[PDB]
RNA sequence: UAGCUAGUAGGUGGGGUAACGGCUCACCUAGGCGACGAUCCCUAGCUGGUCUGAGAGGAUGACCAGCCACACUGGAACUGA
RNA sequence: CCCGCAGAAGAAGCACCGGCUAACUCCGUGCCAGCAGCCGCGGUAAUACGGAGGGUGCAAGCGUUAAUCGGAAUUACUGGGCGUAAAGCGCACGCAGGCGGUUUGUUAAGUCAGAUGUGAAAUCCCCGGGCUCAACCUGGGAACUGCAUCUGAUACUGGCAA
């Protein structure tokens, strides 16, 4: 603090860690998307989350969230992922891009439809 | 040991009026004299006294306007630690120009006021407010 | 863009009139404009600080006729314009060649000063123009293509104008449909309601 | 699709073994009035 | 060799010439030793389209620069005073 | 005439043998729109009934403190406890830009400027008194011509 | 009137040259003190005089070796 | 990451480059850098500027412009101002 | 760029509405399905889920991730703390380093002022113009917080001397 302390050691500026590690930080990634599970939140809440473990281009196996109301993922079929962790599952800290590469819209969905992908029911 | 006594001046200054005294006494040199000779000129003291042969006393006499104190703040600047000198175009402006702001210019101590009017910068004593 | 919804309905959530539908009428008189903003009518809102402060800004844009995206580029010139700031963005939505239109006289309203402005029959200066955000700039002249002298609502919409409060800042002719901007408008010069402090204040943030 | 359990190997025991698994926990209502009913602002906090 | 000769400047159809004192390998906007003047080829009645330091270019075709002949041109319509 | 303003309203309880009694408490402030401002704390058992205790001691307890012309005369520390609250002058900056609390006691103060920011914990009740410390230790161009150099002329210019 | 510079020697012997350091007040641009601060230079000089702990006088001259480019002009005392 | 360096620090004479110089040799003297941080490891083009911020700073330097570096990888020389 | 058409004719969507933060209620599902930035909502009267009515915020653009800064005075030089919240080394001696009472003389490194050179142009900023005007283009200045040299002031700081 006194001013002969710091033109010895500078004040030292630390770094916060990035939220997420999609190296190199970047929008989103493609992964393979290996063992579409489900799973239990935390201790307050209580539901059964739909959760995929993707293989990313990078080499990481991160785990993500399949957020919506109906997916047809299976053991393959390339998904697109976007940061943002949820809040009640541990380790969950992606997302889903619902109505990308093979990760289909979520059907009967007609007030967010950006989120989630629907085109629009044309009219 | 004392490092600066010019800051003891002002802690004197500060204390004696928050003590409610009517006059302080400290040991003198010049530069107090002539800090204590800005702040005779600028109201903010009644006069001084350097009576001492060997040993030279400074007494300053307070001034109280009304129940409350007249020198309000009095900062300490360019103490040794830290010794700024700001020039011409960056002196400040001391509660906008309610409060001085003692310099010691080439061409003497002048208070802040005086001092853009003769045009120099100087060593910032402190921010008598 | 520019908002092409129902009009009243703008008016209705300021609580005054914004003279959008300002004719032969009052108000319309027999649908509800005194409050009912949408479906809940009798809700009466608060309205927090913040609220306030969104619907001063709220009021001036519904008013002029202007979009965020262009409001916000008005703020910051008057930022950098000298002086008080709120009064200076005064000076510029008062300086829309769309806003000048309508105090000559030739605009019913705005919207009509918009169509009027923009379908190629207003000359500044001898200079066709089109655009609505032309600032039109002190001491100079406006007035109307021949071919759209008597259109029969260059007629209607000025006559209105006499029961309009006469500006100073601008004065009219109505022989060749012409008239001159003179000075800039002062503060006092009009508006007397409507408030800047809480426009500067909220972009201030 | 697949619940995805806490434990590797199953052996002898399906339901049984997925008894004592966090899906199928206790799970206790928080009463709205009474013990345990105290809350900072509740679902809407207008006053 | 030491050149006076213009740069472009300006948006796509609507050019800004610029008379400019630079070196003959460098490019039509790069290092320039100086400024000297400008140019408007699509100026009619404005301030006057075209302003240069002819005093300035005297100093450099003394010393062994090149006038370009655009430039030359343009100096012939401003002459001294015509 | 007075224009107060109701700023913050929160429930605080006792907790006595068989539950907790929630009593209201409110910080209201009158001003005057010319330098009068005094702030009243006040607390009932009820909404409604909290805020007209808090409206007595309001306007029981007003502080004149004089300023020119619609902004505060020197940059200023209210420190109070809490808070270590700067107003700086402003000068025909067009804006009450403050913080939470520090807008509703200047704007009924008549202050149509003021830049402000809030160091320290940001607290309603301890923010008012910051500023309400911080108005009174404000001095005028004739109060400082009145103790010290005696001429508004001389020492302003 | 030539540009130069003094400065007191530090390392002495170097055969037919010596090795000065002057000693340079900056204000650090951040915080703000005027911070001692010391540079090094290779100093030649003919006729070994000078010896160790003394305050000379260097120009800059054209370099007599690598990273060697300073002479000596005079000598204010040689040792107390 | 705490000791690092032996053509390395410097001198005398020869040679060499457009040009000064360990740039390169012979001999000689042992020094040189080092907590104001040497060597080593990791990462990275630099600056005008750019994005934010009241200011101070922080982060970053795509386009436009100056400079440097590279031209399948490693190395060398010729021609030529 | 200017003129003509029995022609409004070819051109409006996108998030959000518990609070923070503008913006309200009903049906369907009942801690299940789902929402999320944070606090946290859903357990058969949900303005927090889904779908409609309206409402708001923006608009040929919105919304979500991603990166930096701001808010963050949560790296504090401007501008924070250390009895108990994180923090005074267990204590003391002590080199380098930092700072240092008072008087006079001197020098003028630090400091301050003025001039010169340079600080490329562009960009940013302030007055002026030009594309129907704005983005953009652009003339003239300011600025480029700097560095160096020279000439003075020389109180304060430093060196030297008594
Ligand atoms: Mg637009
Ligand atoms: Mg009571
Ligand atoms: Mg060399
Ligand atoms: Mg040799
Ligand atoms: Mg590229
Ligand atoms: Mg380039
Ligand atoms: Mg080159
Ligand atoms: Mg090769
Ligand atoms: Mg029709
Ligand atoms: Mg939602
Ligand atoms: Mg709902
Ligand atoms: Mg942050
Ligand atoms: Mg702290
Ligand atoms: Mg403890
Ligand atoms: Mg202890
Ligand atoms: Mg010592
Ligand atoms: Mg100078
Ligand atoms: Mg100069
Ligand atoms: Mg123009
Ligand atoms: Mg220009
Ligand atoms: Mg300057
Ligand atoms: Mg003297
Ligand atoms: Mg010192």
């Amino acid at each position: 603090a006194t001013v002969n302390q710091l033109v010895r050691k500078p004040r030292a500026r630390k770094v916060a860690k990035s939220n997420v590690p999609a190296l190199e930080a970047c929008p989103q990634k493609r992964g393979v998307c290996t063992r579409v599970y489900t799973t239990t939140p935390k201790k307050p809440n209580s539901a059964l989350r739909k959760v995929c473990r993707v293989r990313l281009t990078n080499g990481f196996e991160v785990t993500s969230y399949i957020g919506g109301e109906g997916h047809n993922l299976q053991e393959h079929s390339v998904i697109l992922i976007r940061g943002g962790r949820v809040k009640d599952l541990p380790g969950v800290r992606y997302h889903t891009v619902r109505g990308a590469l093979d990760c289909s819209g979520v059907k009967d969905r007609k007030q967010a439809r950006s989120k989630y992908g629907v085109k629009r029911p044309k009219a | 040991s004392m490092q600066d006594p010019i800051a003891d001046m002002l802690t004197r200054i500060r204390n004696g009026q928050a003590a409610n005294k009517a006059a302080v006494t400290m040991p003198s040199s010049k530069l107090k004299v002539a800090i204590a000779n800005v702040l005779k000129e600028e109201g903010f003291i009644e006069d001084f006294k350097v009576e001492g042969d060997t040993k030279p006393e400074l007494e300053l006499t307070l001034k109280y306007f009304q129940g409350k104190a007249v020198v309000e703040s009095i900062q300490r600047v360019s103490r040794p630690g830290l010794r700024i000198y700001k020039r011409k175009d960056e002196l400040p402006k001391v509660m906008a120009g309610l409060g001085i702001a003692v310099v010691s210019t080439s061409k003497g101590v002048m208070t802040d006021r005086a001092a853009r009017q003769a045009g120099l910068g100087g060593e910032i004593i402190c921010y008598v407010a | 863009a520019r908002y092409l919804g129902p009009k009243l309905k703008l008016s209705r959530r300021e609580g005054t009139d914004l003279f959008l539908k300002s004719g032969v009428r009052a108000i319309d008189t027999k649908c509800k404009i005194e409050q009912a903003p949408g479906q809940h009518g009798a809700r009466k809102p608060r309205l927090s600080d913040y609220g306030v402060q969104l619907r001063e800004k709220q009021k001036v844009r519904r008013i002029y006729g202007v979009l965020e995206r262009q409001f916000r580029n008005y703020y910051k010139e008057a930022a950098r314009l000298k002086g008080n700031t709120g009064e200076n963005l005064l000076a510029l939505l008062e300086g829309r060649l769309d806003n000048v239109v309508y105090r000559m006289g030739f605009g019913a309203t705005r919207a009509e000063a918009r169509q009027l402005v923009s379908h190629k029959a207003i000359m500044v200066n001898g200079r066709v123009v089109n655009i609505a955000s032309y600032q039109v700039s002190p001491n100079d002249v406006v007035s109307i293509r021949e071919k759209a002298k008597k259109q029969s609502r260059v007629k209607a919409a000025l006559e209105l104008a006499e029961q309009r409060e006469k500006p100073t800042w601008l004065e009219v002719d109505a022989g060749k449909m012409e008239g001159t901007f003179k000075r800039k408008p002062e503060r006092s010069d009009l508006s007397a309601d409507i408030n800047e402090h809480l426009i500067v204040e909220l972009y201030s943030k | 699709s697949r619940y995805q359990h806490t434990k590797g190997q199953i052996k002898d025991n399906a339901i049984e073994a997925l008894l004592h698994d966090p899906l199928f926990r206790q799970r206790v209502e928080k009463n709205k009035k009474g013990k345990g009913s105290y809350m900072r602002k509740g679902k809407h906090g207008n006053r | 060799m030491v050149t006076i000769r213009l740069a472009r400047h300006g948006a796509k159809k609507r050019p800004f010439y610029q008379v400019v004192v630079a070196d003959s390998r460098n490019a039509r906007n790069g290092r320039f030793i100086e400024r000297v003047g400008f140019f408007n080829p699509i100026a009619s009645e404005k301030e006057e389209g075209t302003r240069l330091d002819l005093d300035r270019i005297a100093h450099w075709v003394g010393q062994g620069a090149t006038i370009s002949d655009r430039v030359a041109a343009l100096i012939k319509e401003v002459n001294k005073a015509a | 005439e007075l224009q107060e303003k109701l700023i913050a309203v929160n429930r605080v309880s006792k907790t006595v043998k068989g539950g907790r009694i929630f009593s209201f408490t409110a910080l209201t402030v009158v001003g005057d729109g010319n330098g009068r401002v005094g702030f009243g704390y006040g607390k009932a058992r009820e909404v409604p009934a909290a805020i007209q205790k808090a409206m007595e001691k309001a306007r029981r307890n007003m502080i004149n403190v004089a300023l020119n012309n619609g902004t505060l005369q020197h940059p200023v520390k209210g420190v109070h406890t809490g808070s270590r609250v700067f107003m700086q002058p402003a000068s025909e900056g067009t804006g009450i830009i403050a913080g939470g609390a520090m807008r509703a006691v200047l704007e009924v103060a008549g202050v149509h400027n003021v830049l402000a920011k809030a160091y320290g914990s940001t607290n309603p009740i301890n923010v008012v008194r910051a500023t309400i410390d911080g108005l009174e230790n404000m001095n005028s161009p004739e109060m400082v011509a009145a103790k010290r150099g005696k001429s508004v002329e001389e020492i302003l210019g | 009137k030539i540009r130069t510079l003094q400065g007191r020697v530090v390392s002495d012997k170097m055969e037919k040259s010596i090795v000065v350091a002057i000693e340079r007040f900056v204000k650090h641009p951040i915080y703000g003190k005027f911070i001692k601060r010391t540079t090094k230079l290779h100093v030649h000089d003919e006729n070994n005089e000078c010896g160790i702990g003394d305050v000379v006088e260097i120009r800059e001259c054209r370099p007599l070796s690598k990273t060697k480019s300073w002479t000596l002009v005079r000598v204010v005392e040689k040792a107390v």
